[PDB]
């Protein structure tokens, strides 16, 4: 599931857990949730510098990037806001498990407060810079286009083969005269 | 005049040598490490031989002239607005850690410089300034309300609007009893013995807020610093239309939820909260 | 290759009091009563970074006395380090002759 | 009432 | 190295009618009632510095 | 619509009469989103043999 905004700008370093009740309704940049056991390839796909996520070495093929690999990323569960004003001991340490037509957040336990979902943003600035993604990837702008790719253009049967170039007939080798940016 | 090639044959003068950055991917080899910025590239290019290749052969140019031609690039890069690269996600902040009763009669307060980190992504000169203050109430969130220190005494506080139009050189207060709604520029209010580092932040720029010697480094902006810009108290308006001898004189101390604004004593009507918008086309100026 | 975009929204100050909405969380407002530790008010014209591609016109630059064949196209940055923020980075040359010896 | 002094500042209502 | 960005609010002298709203304090409109002191009627298309 | 400003680029013993103007891509190969392409050349002297 793709996403935009940052899970954990209302947490709260003492109870752990999103005191809004809600999470912030302003987006951030653009990433990848992932679930257990699931993740997404982008050896043979342009959208990956879309949302914003290139490697530090992008000469090595193969953009794989599984739910294993985001360590330290939890996305801080909710809290029962409906229990805690309407006690008010505290409910405080309850998270939200169900809501409205009842749909199971996917907590680890029944003891913990974070859930099973794996957040890319999370694991960026908010885990451990010397082992988790920080080490790989890059938080780059999103940039539309997908990239920069430049174009060549040829005149055979008018300009001269430019240094080492060499003359042919094939539409995948013709003797570029001069490079432009699309 | 002949650039050799080595093989083919040798053209004259006028040529063209392209250095691509869709050729590193070819030469995996070299740039097996590095994205971009430092990779290698073969300025070769003859379309038969594979992807890398001719790694030993020399594009020759001759011994009796020297050449020199031009060099128009096509750069494109993608850096985002914050990052720990350009050093604009950290910026550091002396804040209030505690305040609590000891000693009998007495009131320590304690402060500590503590450096602030930002998310990488979000753009937008306001969205950055929230995000800024954020990380104010992030570290209160662990740091502050468990120790001592209330919600109404937070030191350092990012804002935009000036806190002087509603003035009146007569009372003394903001007679429309709230401060008037509307940003001018960004600035920095600080609270008694409080202040904020920007020695390794380009953040301060940003705020528009530059020093007129720069090549000093060091910048520190303290609170004892921030002298003759202390923002005008509020005025009490449902005192002043409700008793009509005028209120006027008094000013808004507490107000919903209750929380005091800080006055410096009983009589004065200036608060504890510096301004730097108002310290500097309203201070004096020597 | 980072420029300004000027931009313009009169909805200021009137969308501060509806983003209010928009939002499920009052998480920057945390403080909507007090009247200096509340939400700074959105300033007309926002100005936002736009990556655009660059198209530099550098000046000549003399050659070796012989170019080898695989090049290092460096981009280096103001404190002298690597730039992991680059998706383009080519370069054209077109060589011509100075003067004898 | 006093008698002399308008703010000047349509405060009301 | 200074410019000029032209720019376009249609909302004009509609968001003046709402300005007064999102603002808390009447400061530039303190005299609402007379047709001469008033606050100048926001003009269309508004130009803003932009350094390039 | 770019408006590009290539550099010198030498030219044929003979130009063709119907010439070939190609644009290739970075995978060598047709870009089937072309809606206008035309080049203008100004040939000069260089220097003699």
């Amino acid at each position: 599931k793709f996403d935009t905004r940052n899970f954990r700008l209302g947490f709260d370093p003492v109870t752990g857990l999103v005191m809004p009740g809600v999470y912030t309704n302003e987006a951030f940049h653009p990433d990848i949730i992932l679930l257990p056991g699931c993740g997404v390839d982008f050896t043979h796909s342009r959208l990956s510098n879309l949302l914003g996520i290139r490697k530090r070495q992008p000469f090595q093929e193969g953009f794989r990037i599984t739910y294993d690999d985001l360590e330290g990323g939890n996305i801080p569960a909710l809290l029962d806001v409906d229990a805690y004003q309407a006690s008010l001991k505290k409910p405080v340490i309850k998270p939200l498990t169900e809501d409205s037509k009842k749909r199971s957040y996917n907590l680890i336990s029944n003891d913990s407060t974070f859930t099973q979902y794996r957040s890319w943003y999370l694991a960026y600035n908010y885990g451990d810079p010397q082992t988790g993604i920080r080490s790989w990837t890059l938080l780059c702008t999103p940039d539309v286009t997908c990239g920069s790719e430049q174009v060549y253009w040829s005149l055979p049967d008018m300009m001269q083969d430019p240094v080492t170039f060499r003359s042919t007939r094939q539409i995948s080798n013709f003797p570029v005269v001069g490079a432009e940016l699309l | 005049n002949s650039i050799r090639y080595s093989e083919l044959a040798p053209l004259f003068d006028t040529t063209r040598v392209y250095l691509v950055d869709n050729k590193s991917t070819d030469v995996a080899s070299l740039n097996y490490q590095n994205d971009h910025s430092n990779f290698l590239t073969t300025v070769i290019q003859n379309n038969d031989y594979s992807p890398g290749e001719a790694s030993t052969q020399t594009i020759n140019l001759d011994d009796r002239s020297h050449w020199g031609g031009d060099l128009k690039t096509i750069l494109h890069t993608n850096m985002p607005n914050v990052n720990e690269f350009m050093f604009t996600n950290k910026f550091k902040a002396r804040v209030m850690v505690s305040r609590l009763p000891t000693k009998d009669n007495q009131v320590e307060l304690k402060y500590e410089w503590v450096e602030f980190t930002l998310p990488e992504g979000n753009y937008s000169e306001t969205m950055t300034i929230d995000l800024m203050n954020n990380a104010i109430v992030e570290h209160y969130l662990k740091v502050g309300r468990q120790n001592g220190v209330l919600e109404s005494d937070i030191g350092v506080k990012f804002d935009t609007r000036n806190f002087r139009l509603g003035f009146d050189p007569v009372t003394g207060l903001v007679m429309p009893g709230v401060y008037t709604n509307e940003a001018f520029h960004p600035d920095i209010i600080l609270l008694p013995g409080c202040g904020v580092d920007f020695t390794h932040s380009r953040l301060s720029n940003l705020l528009g807020i530059r020093k007129r010697q720069p090549f000093q480094e060091g910048f520190r902006i303290t609170y004892d610093d921030l002298e003759g810009g202390n923002i005008p108290a509020l005025l009490d308006v449902d005192a002043y239309q409700a008793s009509l001898k005028k209120p006027v004189i008094k000013p808004l101390t507490e107000d919903s939820k209750k929380r005091s604004y800080n006055l410096i004593s009983n009589d004065s009507t200036f608060t504890q909260y510096r301004s730097w918008y108002l310290a500097y086309n309203y201070g004096d100026p020597q | 290759p980072v420029h300004s975009k000027s931009f313009y929204n009169d909805q200021a100050v009137y969308s501060q009091l509806i983003r209010q909405f928009t939002s499920l969380t009052h998480v920057f407002n945390r403080f909507p009563e007090n009247q200096i530790l509340a939400r700074p008010p959105a300033p007309t014209i926002t100005t936002v970074s736009e990556n655009v591609p660059a198209l530099t016109d550098h000046g000549t630059l003399p050659l070796r006395n012989s170019i080898g064949g695989v090049q290092r196209v460096t981009i280096t940055d103001a404190r002298r380090r690597t730039c992991p923020y680059v998706y383009k980075a080519l370069g054209i040359v077109s060589p011509r002759v100075l003067s004898s010896r | 009432s006093e008698d002399t002094f308008n703010p000047v500042y349509p405060y009301d209502t």
